[PDB]
C-alpha cells in the first residue's frame, strides 16, 4: 500500500548531518573522556579541594569539553531536523484536513 | 498536472468590479517606488520589497561586523607592524617617492592602516554575508515569477 | 560545442623553456655585477641553447600551421588501378586561420628577438665585457615573448567570460537571482571543506585494471540502461566482436 | 555553520563532493531531453552557480601561488622591482595551484541532489556515469559507497545477481 | 568510441595493435583510412632503424673518445653504449609516435565516417 | 567594563616599538643573509630616527656594502631555488603519465573537412 | 545481453558436472555467504583468495569480469615476484661485497640468542623472506574485497538459482551462433493510398 | 575556534527573542500553524501567572527585607536562626508564587459580558478554553484504513480557491461515467471527510471489533484543536470587550 513520502532533498541533508553527528558524538565522547580525566589530574595534584568536589568540576569539565567539541554537529542537525519535522507536519496536516 | 474549472465570461459588473480593483491597485501603488505598467509590475514589486527587507538585514550585519572585528582581528593584527621580522621597530621602506614622515609613528601607523582598512571592509563583508539570511528572496525552482494581476490581489 | 579547450598538463611543460630562459637571464643580469665574461659565458651559452631549441619548435610549429593549408591527398583511379596526388584548398572555422594569423606573428616576433639575441652576444664576444643595456633590452625581450607565447589560450577566456557576457539584466525579470558575492563567499568555505576532507578524510581509491584490453569499452546492457546516443549499436557490436576475438 | 543552508549553491561537510573537472566530464555525457523538467532545472542552477565558482577559484589559489612564488624567488622582497621574475614564475605556480584546487573535490546540495536523486533522472544520471565515465563512476561509487548511500548501479553493491564492471577497491564491510 | 577524461586509462599496447589491425584489415573502413594507415606504416618504418644505425656509429665514436679511450673497461663500455642506447630509444619512440598518430587519425577518420562520436554531425 | 576594553588602547599600540633584544641575544657565527639583514635593518631604523649626521653618513657608507652583501646572498638563493624547481618541474613531467585520452571532437569539422555544400558554394546559378 | 536461447549455460554444466557433497551445492540448496568481520577470520580467509578465484573462473569462464581479474591477478603476481627476487639479490649481492670489503651493516643482533646464527646469515634471511611476505599481503590487501564481492555476487547467484551464464559473457567462435548476411527485401509495391 | 567565534558574534544572541519559538515548537511538533498558535497562547496564559508571581516576590523581598529583621521581635527565631528566616522568605517567595497562578489559572468563573470580558477580572476566557479541551479531547483510538489514507495521498493538490476539472476516462476509471461523477463529487466536491463514509465505517468497526467486543467506542473523527480552541473566545460566544472591538456577538 502506498504511504506518505518525504522530500529527498531534506532527506539527504538529514542523512549528511545524520552521520557528521553520529561522527562528533564518537569523538567528542572520547574527548570528554579525555578532559574529565585531565582535569581530575589537575585538580589531584595542583588543587586544594575535597575529593567530592574536584570529581564534579572534573566532571562538568569534561562534559563542557565535549559539548564545545560537538555542537557544530548537534546545532547543525536540530535546526536540519527542526526544519525537516516543520515541513512534514505542515505537508501531513494539508494532506489530513477535513 | 489537472486543470481547474474556467469559469464563464464575466458580466458588466464583475467587469466594472475588476476596473475598481485595479484602480485601487494603481492608487495604493507608492510614487516613489518607479515600477512600469506591466504584466509582472506586482511581482516586480514583490521581489523589490523582499530584496529591502534582505538589504536591511545585510546592512545591519555589516554594520555589527564592523564593529565587532575590529577589537578583534583588525586591532591585534595592527601589532604585527610593531617590528619587522627582523626585531628591529617599523621604518619607512619608500618604493619610488621618497615621502617625508617626520610625524611620530606616521610611517609604521600609516603601513598598518593599508592594510588595516581592506582587511576590515572584507572581514565585515564576510561577516554579513554568513550571518545574513537569504531565505525570503531565494528561490530554487523559479515558481516566484508567476504574474499578479491588481485585481486578483 | 566547439569549444577548442587546451589542457594546461600539456600547456605547462611546453611552457617551461621559455620560463627557465628568462630566470637564466635574471640571474645573468644580477650576477654581471661582480662576475667576469668568461664565467658568464657558461649561462650566456646555456640561454643561446635554450632558444635555438625554442627556435626549433616555434618553426615546426610555425611550418605545420602554414601547411595546414595545401591540402594533399591520394585519389585512386580504379580504372588505371593508380593512386595520384591531388592538390585542394582548405574550408575550416575562422577562428583557426584567426589564430594561425596570431601564430604566425608570434613566430616573427620570436625570430626578431632569437636575432636581437645573436647580435647581444656577438657583440659582447667582441667587446670582452657584458653591459646592463643590452643585457637588460635582451631580457625583457625574453619576459616580453614569453608573455605573447599565451596566444593560443584565448579560448578559456572565452570560456570564462562569455557566461557572464550570457547573463541578462536583473530588472527584465528571467530569474531575478544574483549570486556573485554569494557564490564567492561560499565557495570559500566549499573549498576549505573539501581541502581538509581530501587530506584528513576518506579518499577513494584510484587503482584500475591495467592489463585487459578494452575492459572500460563498456557496452550497453540491463545494468548501464538503454540510455546512451543511439547510433552506439555499431560501438557494442565492435566491443562484442573484440571481446570474442579476445577470449 | 552559515546561516543559509538552504541555499542551493551551498553545501555540508559530509555532502556528496564533486569535483570541477569531473562535473564537466559528467556534463559530456549527459543528454538533456532525456531529463525530466525538474532535473534540467537543477542542472541549470548548478551552472549558475558554476560559472562565478569556476571564475573565482584562481581567486582563491592566487595568494598559495603568490607566496610560493616569492619562496622561490627567495627572501628578499623587493617589491616593484623584482614584479617581472614574481609574475613570471607565478605563471606557472599558480596554474599548478589552480590543478590542485580544481582536482580537489567539494560538498554541493546540488551535486548531492543530482547523483544521490532516487527518481528517473538520479537514476538516469548515474547509468549514463558509469557507462561512458567509468573513471569518473569508480570514485564516485566508492564516495556513495562510503556515505552510505545504496543504489543498483554502485560497484560495492553486495546484494547485486550481477559481477560489477569495475574493479572494487578495498574496504571495510 | 572511448571513455575521455583524465581519470580514463590510457592506449595499451595491446589496445593499439588490434586498433589498428582492424582499420588494415577490416571491411568497414574506407579505402582512404587503408591508405592512410598503410601510408604511416611504410613511412615510419624507417626511423626505427635509422635511429639504431646512427647510435651504433656513435657509440663506436665514444668507445674511441679522447677520455673514453683512456678509461677503464668497466667504465669504457658503459660510457661509450650511452649514445648507441639513446639513439635507439630516439628512433623507437619516433617510429611509434608518428605510427600512432597517424593511426589515431585514421580512427578519428572511421569514427566520423560511421558516425560514431555522440557531438559530431553533418 | 566595557569601555575598560573598548576605548582603552594598549600602550604599545601608540608608543613607539622598541627592539626585540631577544633576536640579537645570541645569533650564529655565520656572517649569513639573516646577520646581515638584521644589521641593514638596525643602521636603516638608526638613519630614520636619529640626529646624528656623523654617525649616519658612515652608516649609509656601509649599508651600501650590506646591500651588496645582500645582493650576492639572494642571488645564491635565487639560483638554488630556481634550480631546483626547475629540476623538480622536469622530473615530475618526466616521471607523470600525462593523459592523452581527451576528447578530439573539437578537432572535426564534418561539414568543413567535406564541403557540405559542394557546387552551389561556387556561383549558385539554379 | 545473451538471448535465453543464445545462452549455453556453461555454469549450469559445471554445476551439474560437480560433485554431491559441495559448497556450492549448498549454497545452491540455500546455504548463504557472509564474510568474515573479526581479524582472525579476515586473516583465515586472506588465505582462500586463490581458490575463490579458481572455482569462479571454472563456473563463469568466458565472463568479462572475471577474466579481466584473473589477467590483472596474474601480471600482479608476475610483477611482485620478481620485484621481490630482484630487491633480494640487489640486496645479496650488496652485502656480499660490502662484507668482503669488511664493512657490515649494525642490524640484527651480532649472533643469535639460540643457535648463534651470524649476523650476516640472519640478514640474508630477512632480505629472502620479508619481501615476500611484504609481496603476499599487499596482494591479498589489494584483492581481498575484490574477491569478496565477487564471491558474494556467486553466492547470491547460487542461492537465486539462477545457474545461466551472466551478462557480458562471450563465448568462443564454436559457441558463438554465425550472423545471417542473407536479407531479401520485399517486393516494392505502390501504396493504395 | 571559527564554529565558536561563530556561536559568540551571531547577531541572533544579541537581537531579542520573540514569542514565535512556542508557534515553532508547536508546528515541528506536529500542530497547523492555528492550532500551534492557540496551545502556545493557552501556555503562556497558564505560565503568565507563576512568572508574575515570582517576580513580585522577588521585587517584594528587594524592597522590604527589612521587615524580617523586624519581626524578630516577635519572633526572635528568625533573630536565633538564620535558616528559619531563609525558610521563611522561601515560603513568602513560594505565598508569591501561588496568589498568581490563582489568579491566572484558577476558574474564577465571572459573566460573559462584553463590558468586561477580557479585562482579567474573571478567568472566562482560559476557563472555557481548558473546559472544552479537556472535555471534547479524544484521542484517535483506530488505525487509518486504506481509503483513508489513498485519500489523504490524493489530496495532495486539493485547492479551494479554484475547483478542480474533473475528466472521465473509462479505460482507466472504469464503471460508469455517472457512477464515477457521483464517487468522485462525495469524495472531493462535497468536502465529505473519508471516515464519514459509510463503507468507510463499516471497514473500521469489521477491523476494531475486538475493541468493541472489549467495550471501547471508536472515535470515527479525529479531535481537531482548532474547533474548540479559540483565544478570542468567538468559537465559546464569548463577546469581545466592547472598547477594543468594532463588533458584537449575539451570543
Ligand atoms: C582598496 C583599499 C580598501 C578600501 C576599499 C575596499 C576594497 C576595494 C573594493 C571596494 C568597493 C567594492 C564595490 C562597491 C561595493 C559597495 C557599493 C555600495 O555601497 O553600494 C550599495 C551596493 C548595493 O548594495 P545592496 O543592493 O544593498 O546589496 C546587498 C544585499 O545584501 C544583496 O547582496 P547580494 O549578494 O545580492 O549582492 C548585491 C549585488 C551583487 O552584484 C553582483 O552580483 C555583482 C558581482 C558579480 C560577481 C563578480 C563578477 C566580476 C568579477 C569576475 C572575476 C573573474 C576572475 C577571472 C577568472 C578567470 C581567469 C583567472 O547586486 C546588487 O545589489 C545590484 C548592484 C550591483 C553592483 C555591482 C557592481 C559594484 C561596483 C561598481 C559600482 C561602484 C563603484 C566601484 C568602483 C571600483 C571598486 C573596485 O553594494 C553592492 O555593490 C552590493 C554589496 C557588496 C558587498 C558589500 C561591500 C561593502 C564595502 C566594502 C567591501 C570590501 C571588499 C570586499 C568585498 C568585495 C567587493 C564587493
Ligand atoms: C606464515 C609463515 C611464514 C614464514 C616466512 C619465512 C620466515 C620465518 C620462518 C623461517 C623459519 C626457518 C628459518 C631458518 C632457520 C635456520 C636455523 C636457525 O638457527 O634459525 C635462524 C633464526 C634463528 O636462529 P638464531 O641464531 O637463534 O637467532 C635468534 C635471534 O633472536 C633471531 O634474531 P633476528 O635477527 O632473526 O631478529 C629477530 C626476529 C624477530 O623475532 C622475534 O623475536 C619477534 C617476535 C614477535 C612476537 C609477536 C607476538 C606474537 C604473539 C603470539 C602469536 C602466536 C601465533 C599466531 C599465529 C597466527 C596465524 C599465522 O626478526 C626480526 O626482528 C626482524 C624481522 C621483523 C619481524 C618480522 C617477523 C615475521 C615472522 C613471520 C612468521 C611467523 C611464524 C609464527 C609461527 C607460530 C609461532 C607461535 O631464525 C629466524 O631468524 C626466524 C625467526 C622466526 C620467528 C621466531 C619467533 C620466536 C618467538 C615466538 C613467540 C611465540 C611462541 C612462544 C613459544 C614458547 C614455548 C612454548
Ligand atoms: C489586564 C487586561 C487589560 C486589557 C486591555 C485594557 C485596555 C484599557 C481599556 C480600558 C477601558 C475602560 C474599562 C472600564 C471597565 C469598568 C468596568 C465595567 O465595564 O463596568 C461596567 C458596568 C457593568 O457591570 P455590571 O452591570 O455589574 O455587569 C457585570 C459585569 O459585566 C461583569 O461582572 P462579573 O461577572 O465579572 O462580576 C459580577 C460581580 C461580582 O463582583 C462583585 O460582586 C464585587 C463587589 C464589590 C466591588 C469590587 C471590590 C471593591 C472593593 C472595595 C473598594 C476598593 C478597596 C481598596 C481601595 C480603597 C477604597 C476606599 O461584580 C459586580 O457586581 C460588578 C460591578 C462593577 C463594580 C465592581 C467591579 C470592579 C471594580 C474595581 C475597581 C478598582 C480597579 C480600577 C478601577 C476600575 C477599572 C478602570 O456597567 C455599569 O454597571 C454601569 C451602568 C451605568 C448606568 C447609567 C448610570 C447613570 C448615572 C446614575 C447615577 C448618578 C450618580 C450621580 C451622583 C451625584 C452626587 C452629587
Ligand atoms: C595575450 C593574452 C593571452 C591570454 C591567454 C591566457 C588566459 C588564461 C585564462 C585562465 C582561465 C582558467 C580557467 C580554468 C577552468 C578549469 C575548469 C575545470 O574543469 O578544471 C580542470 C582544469 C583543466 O584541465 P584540462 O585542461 O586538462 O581539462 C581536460 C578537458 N579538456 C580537454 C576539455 C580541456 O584542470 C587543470 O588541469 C587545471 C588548470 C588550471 C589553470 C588555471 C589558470 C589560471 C590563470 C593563471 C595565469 C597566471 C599568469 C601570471 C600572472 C597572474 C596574475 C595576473
Ligand atoms: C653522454 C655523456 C657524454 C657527454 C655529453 C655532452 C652533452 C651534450 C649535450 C648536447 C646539447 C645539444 C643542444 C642542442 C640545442 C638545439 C635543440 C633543438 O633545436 O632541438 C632539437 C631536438 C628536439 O627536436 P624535436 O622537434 O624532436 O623536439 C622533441 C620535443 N619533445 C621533447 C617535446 C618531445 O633537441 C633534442 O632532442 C633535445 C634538445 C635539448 C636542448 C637543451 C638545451 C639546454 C641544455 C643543453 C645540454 C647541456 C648539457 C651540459 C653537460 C651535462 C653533462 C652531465
Ligand atoms: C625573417 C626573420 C626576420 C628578418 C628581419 C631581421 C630583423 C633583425 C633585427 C635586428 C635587431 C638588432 C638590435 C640591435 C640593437 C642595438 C642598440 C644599440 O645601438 O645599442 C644602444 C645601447 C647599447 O648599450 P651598450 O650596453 O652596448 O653600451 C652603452 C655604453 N656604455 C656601456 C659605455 C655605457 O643600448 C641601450 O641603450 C639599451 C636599449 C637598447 C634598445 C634597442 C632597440 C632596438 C630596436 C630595433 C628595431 C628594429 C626594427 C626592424 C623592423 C623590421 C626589419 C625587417
Ligand atoms: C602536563 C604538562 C603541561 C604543560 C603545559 C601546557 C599544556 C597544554 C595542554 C593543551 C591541551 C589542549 C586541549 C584541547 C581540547 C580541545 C577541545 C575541543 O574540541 O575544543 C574545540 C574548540 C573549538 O570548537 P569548534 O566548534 O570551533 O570546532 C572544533 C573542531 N571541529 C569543527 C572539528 C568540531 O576549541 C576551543 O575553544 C578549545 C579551547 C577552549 C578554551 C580554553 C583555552 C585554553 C588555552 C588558551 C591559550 C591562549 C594563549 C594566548 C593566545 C593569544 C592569541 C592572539
Ligand atoms: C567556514 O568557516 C567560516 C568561514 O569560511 C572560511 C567564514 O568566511 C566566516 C566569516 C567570518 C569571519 C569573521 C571571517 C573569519 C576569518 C578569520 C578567523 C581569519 C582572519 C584572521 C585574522 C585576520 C587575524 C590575524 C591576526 C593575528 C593572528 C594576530 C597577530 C598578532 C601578533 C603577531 C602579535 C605580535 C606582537 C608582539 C610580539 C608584541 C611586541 C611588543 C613590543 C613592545 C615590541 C618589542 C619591544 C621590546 C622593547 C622588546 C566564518 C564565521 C566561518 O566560520
Ligand atoms: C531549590 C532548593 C534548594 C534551596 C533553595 C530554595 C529556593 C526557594 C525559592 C527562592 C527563595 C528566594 C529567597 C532566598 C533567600 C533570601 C534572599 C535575599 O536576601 O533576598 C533579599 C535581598 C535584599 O537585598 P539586600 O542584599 O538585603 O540589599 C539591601 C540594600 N540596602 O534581595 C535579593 O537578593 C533578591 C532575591 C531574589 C529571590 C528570587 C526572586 C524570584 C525572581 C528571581 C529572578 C532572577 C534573579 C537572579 C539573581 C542573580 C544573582 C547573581
Amino acid at each position: 500500500a502506498r504511504d506518505f513520502e518525504y522530500n529527498n532533498q531534506d532527506v539527504n541533508q538529514l542523512n549528511g548531518a545524520f552521520i557528521s553527528l553520529v561522527e562528533d558524538e564518537k569523538i567528542g565522547f572520547w574527548v570528554g573522556v579525555g578532559g574529565f580525566a585531565y582535569s581530575q589530574f589537575i585538580m589531584r595534584k595542583f588543587v586544594k579541594s575535597t575529593n567530592i568536589f574536584a570529581s564534579v568540576t572534573s566532571l562538568f569539565a569534561g562534559a563542557a569539553l565535549a559539548n564545545l567539541y560537538t555542537h557544530q554537529s548537534r546545532a547543525s542537525y536540530a535546526r536540519v531536523a527542526a526544519r525537516a519535522n516543520r515541513n512534514a507536519s505542515l505537508a501531513l496536516n494539508k494532506l489530513m484536513e477535513y | 498536472g489537472f486543470e481547474t474549472v474556467v469559469p464563464a465570461p464575466p458580466t458588466r459588473d464583475d467587469e466594472l468590479r475588476m476596473i475598481k480593483a485595479t484602480e485601487e491597485q494603481f492608487l495604493q501603488q507608492p510614487r516613489y517606488k518607479l515600477y512600469m505598467n506591466e504584466a509582472h509590475r506586482i511581482a516586480k514589486m514583490n521581489h523589490g520589497d523582499r530584496h529591502n527587507n534582505i538589504r536591511a538585514h545585510f546592512w545591519s550585519n555589516f554594520a555589527l561586523g564592523l564593529l565587532i572585528t575590529g577589537p578583534i582581528f583588525i586591532i591585534p593584527f595592527g601589532k604585527a607592524f610593531r617590528n619587522l621580522r627582523s626585531g628591529v621597530p617599523y621604518y619607512f621602506r619608500p618604493k619610488y617617492v621618497f615621502t617625508q614622515k617626520n610625524q611620530y609613528n606616521q610611517d609604521r601607523n600609516w603601513g598598518a592602516m593599508k592594510k588595516q582598512i581592506p582587511l576590515w571592509l572584507g572581514l565585515s563583508t564576510a561577516y554579513a554575508y554568513w550571518f545574513t539570511d537569504f531565505s525570503i528572496n531565494d528561490d530554487e525552482w523559479l515558481e516566484k515569477g508567476k504574474v499578479i494581476y491588481p485585481h486578483q490581489t | 560545442y566547439k569549444t577548442h579547450l587546451f589542457s594546461w598538463r600539456w600547456f605547462l611543460i611546453k611552457l617551461l623553456p621559455s620560463v627557465s630562459i628568462i630566470l637564466l637571464g635574471y640571474y645573468l643580469q644580477l650576477t654581471l655585477k661582480w662576475n667576469l665574461f668568461n664565467k658568464q659565458n657558461t649561462i650566456v651559452l646555456l640561454i643561446t641553447l635554450l632558444l635555438l631549441y625554442i627556435l626549433w619548435l616555434e618553426f615546426y610549429q610555425f611550418y605545420h600551421i602554414l601547411s595546414f593549408y595545401g591540402n594533399i591527398n591520394w585519389a585512386f583511379d580504379y580504372d588505371e588501378y593508380i593512386w595520384t596526388l591531388e592538390l585542394d584548398t582548405r574550408r575550416t572555422r575562422l577562428a583557426n586561420n584567426y589564430i594561425a594569423i596570431c601564430l604566425f606573428a608570434k613566430f616573427w616576433h620570436f625570430v626578431f628577438i632569437f636575432l636581437f639575441w645573436v647580435f647581444f652576444v656577438l657583440r659582447i664576444n667582441e667587446l670582452g665585457r657584458i653591459r646592463y643595456p643590452l643585457l637588460v633590452a635582451n631580457v625583457q625581450n625574453f619576459i616580453i615573448i614569453y608573455i605573447m607565447s599565451w596566444a593560443y589560450m584565448y579560448p578559456w577566456l572565452k570560456f570564462i567570460f562569455r557566461k557572464y557576457l550570457d547573463v541578462p539584466y536583473y530588472w527584465f525579470y528571467l530569474n531575478g537571482r544574483e549570486l556573485g558575492i554569494r557564490v564567492f563567499f561560499t565557495d570559500l568555505k566549499l573549498f576549505f571543506y573539501g581541502i581538509t576532507n581530501r587530506l584528513f578524510d576518506f579518499n577513494p581509491s584510484s587503482i584500475k585494471f591495467e592489463k585487459y584490453p578494452f575492459y572500460y569499452w563498456i557496452n550497453s546492457s540491463q545494468l548501464t540502461e538503454f540510455n546512451q546516443y543511439r547510433k552506439f549499436v555499431i560501438r557494442d557490436s565492435i566491443i562484442y566482436s573484440l571481446n570474442n576475438y579476445i577470449i | 555553520m552559515d546561516n543559509n543552508y538552504h541555499f542551493w549553491g551551498n553545501g555540508d561537510r559530509q555532502d556528496v563532493s564533486l569535483s570541477y573537472e569531473d562535473y564537466y566530464s559528467i556534463l559530456d555525457c549527459l543528454l538533456d531531453e532525456k531529463l525530466s523538467p525538474q532535473g534540467l532545472m537543477k542542472f541549470k542552477n548548478l551552472h549558475e552557480v558554476s560559472m562565478y565558482g569556476v571564475s573565482y577559484v584562481p581567486l582563491y589559489c592566487f595568494p598559495v601561488a603568490y607566496g610560493i612564488s616569492h619562496m622561490l624567488t627567495g627572501k628578499v622582497r623587493r617589491g616593484h622591482s623584482g614584479y617581472r621574475n614574481l609574475f613570471s614564475l607565478m605563471s606557472v605556480v599558480l596554474p599548478f595551484t589552480c590543478w590542485y584546487a580544481y582536482t580537489t573535490p567539494i560538498p554541493r546540495r546540488l551535486y548531492t541532489e543530482i547523483i544521490c536523486s532516487n527518481n528517473a533522472d538520479g537514476a538516469y544520471v548515474r547509468n549514463r556515469i558509469k557507462q561512458q565515465k567509468p573513471g569518473i563512476w569508480r570514485k564516485l561509487s566508492q564516495q556513495l559507497y562510503n556515505k552510505n548511500f545504496r543504489f543498483p548501479e554502485l560497484n560495492q553493491d553486495l546484494t547485486a545477481t550481477e559481477f560489477p564492471l569495475d574493479y572494487v577497491a578495498p574496504h571495510k564491510f | 568510441m572511448e571513455p575521455f577524461g583524465t581519470d580514463e586509462r590510457n592506449w595499451t599496447h595491446e589496445e593499439k595493435d588490434i586498433i589498428t589491425r582492424f582499420l588494415k584489415y577490416d571491411k568497414h573502413v574506407n579505402l582512404k583510412t587503408a591508405e592512410m594507415v598503410y601510408s604511416a606504416e611504410v613511412e615510419s618504418a624507417y626511423f626505427g632503424k635509422a635511429g639504431a644505425l646512427a647510435g651504433g656509429v656513435i657509440s663506436a665514436l665514444f668507445f674511441n673518445f679522447p677520455i673514453v679511450r683512456n678509461l677503464p673497461i668497466i667504465r669504457r663500455s658503459v660510457i661509450g653504449v650511452l649514445p648507441f642506447l639513446y639513439c635507439y630509444t630516439w628512433g623507437k619512440n619516433t617510429q611509434e609516435e608518428l605510427r600512432w598518430l597517424k593511426t589515431f587519425a585514421a580512427y578519428q577518420r572511421f569514427v566520423v565516417y560511421h558516425g560514431q562520436h555522440c557531438k559530431l554531425w553533418v | 567594563m566595557i569601555w575598560k576594553y573598548l576605548q582603552r588602547t594598549n600602550r604599545g599600540n601608540i608608543i613607539q616599538a622598541g627592539l626585540q633584544h631577544r633576536k640579537f641575544e645570541n645569533l650564529p657565527f655565520k656572517q649569513n643573509f639573516d646577520n646581515l639583514t638584521k644589521a641593514y635593518d638596525l643602521r636603516m631604523w638608526y638613519i630614520s630616527n636619529s640626529p646624528h649626521e656623523a654617525k649616519n653618513l658612515e652608516y649609509v657608507n656601509e649599508l651600501e656594502a650590506l646591500h651588496n652583501e645582500l645582493n650576492y646572498q639572494n642571488s645564491r638563493q635565487f639560483l638554488f631555488r630556481t634550480v631546483s624547481f626547475l629540476l623538480g618541474w622536469a622530473l615530475f613531467y618526466q616521471f607523470y603519465e600525462l593523459p592523452k585520452t581527451y576528447d578530439w571532437q573539437d578537432t572535426q569539422e564534418p561539414k568543413h573537412q567535406v564541403p557540405a555544400y559542394g557546387d552551389l558554394e561556387e556561383g549558385g546559378d539554379e | 545481453m545473451i538471448l535465453p536461447h543464445n545462452n549455453r549455460q556453461l555454469a549450469r554444466q559445471y554445476f551439474d558436472s560437480l560433485p554431491e557433497n559441495d559448497i556450492n551445492r549448498k549454497y545452491y540448496e540455500g546455504l548463504k555467504y557472509e564474510t568474515p568481520k573479526t581479524f582472525f577470520g579476515r586473516f583465515l580467509n586472506q588465505f582462500n583468495i586463490d581458490a575463490k578465484l579458481d572455482t569462479l573462473s571454472k563456473f563463469y569462464t568466458y565472463q568479462k569480469t572475471i577474466r579481466a581479474t584473473q589477467a590483472e591477478l596474474q601480471e600482479d603476481r608476475k610483477s611482485y615476484l620478481t620485484n621481490s627476487l630482484l630487491f633480494t639479490a640487489v640486496s645479496w649481492f650488496s652485502i656480499y661485497q660490502f662484507a668482503r670489503k669488511g664493512a657490515v651493516l649494525p642490524v640484527l643482533r651480532e649472533y643469535g640468542r639460540y643457535f648463534g646464527t651470524h649476523r650476516l646469515f640472519r640478514q640474508y634471511l630477512h632480505t629472502l623472506v620479508l619481501p615476500l611476505l611484504y609481496t603476499e599481503y599487499a596482494l591479498n590487501q589489494k584483492y581481498y574485497t575484490h574477491m569478496e564481492h565477487l564471491w558474494t555476487v556467486h553466492v547470491n547467484r547460487l542461492n537465486q538459482k539462477i545457474l545461466e551464464d551472466p551478462l557480458y559473457t562471450f563465448y568462443p567462435q564454436e559457441l558463438n551462433v554465425p550472423k545471417h548476411n542473407i536479407i531479401v527485401p520485399t517486393i516494392f509495391r505502390d501504396t493504395p493510398q | 575556534v571559527y564554529h565558536l567565534f561563530e556561536r559568540i558574534c551571531n547577531p541572533d544572541n544579541f537581537k531579542l527573542s520573540g514569542e514565535a519559538a512556542r508557534v515553532r515548537t508547536l508546528i515541528a511538533a506536529g500542530f497547523s500553524k492555528e492550532e500551534a498558535e492557540q496551545v502556545a497562547w493557552l501556555q503562556n496564559h497558564q505560565v503568565n501567572g507563576k512568572i508574575l508571581g515570582l517576580f513580585t516576590g522577588g521585587f517584594a523581598l528587594y524592597c522590604c527585607n527589612n521587615y524580617f529583621h523586624y519581626f524578630e521581635r516577635y519572633f526572635p527565631r528568625l533573630r536565633y536562626q538564620p535558616f528559619t528566616k531563609f525558610l521563611a522568605q522561601a515560603a513568602t517567595v513560594y505565598f508569591f508564587f501561588k496568589i498568581g497562578d490563582y489568579y491566572f489559572t484558577s476558574r474564577r468563573y465571572g459573566s460573559n459580558d462584553a463590558r468586561m470580558n477580557g479585562l482579567m477580572y474573571s478567568n472566562t476566557y482560559y476557563s472555557t478554553n481548558k473546559e472544552a479541551l479537556i472535555q471534547n479531547f479524544e484521542p484517535l483510538n483506530r488505525k487509518f484504513t486504506e481509503e483513508e489514507v489513498e485519500q489523504f495521498l490524493r489530496n495532495e493538490g486539493r485547492s479551494q480557491e479554484e475547483k478542480r476539472n474533473w475528466i472521465y476516462n473509462p479505460h482507466i476509471h472504469g464503471s460508469t461515467e455517472g457512477e464515477w461523477k457521483a464517487d468522485i463529487h462525495e469524495k472531493f466536491d462535497s468536502g465529505k471527510a473519508p471516515w464519514e463514509r459509510e463503507h468507510v465505517k463499516a471497514k473500521i468497526l469489521e477491523t476494531n471489533k475486538a475493541k468493541i467486543d472489549a467495550g471501547e467506542e471508536i472515535q470515527l473523527k479525529p479531535f481537531k484543536t482548532l474547533n474548540h480552541l479559540d483565544k478570542t473566545g468567538l468559537l465559546h460566544r464569548l463577546h469581545p470587550f466592547i472598547w477594543t472591538n468594532n463588533w458584537t456577538l449575539l451570543g
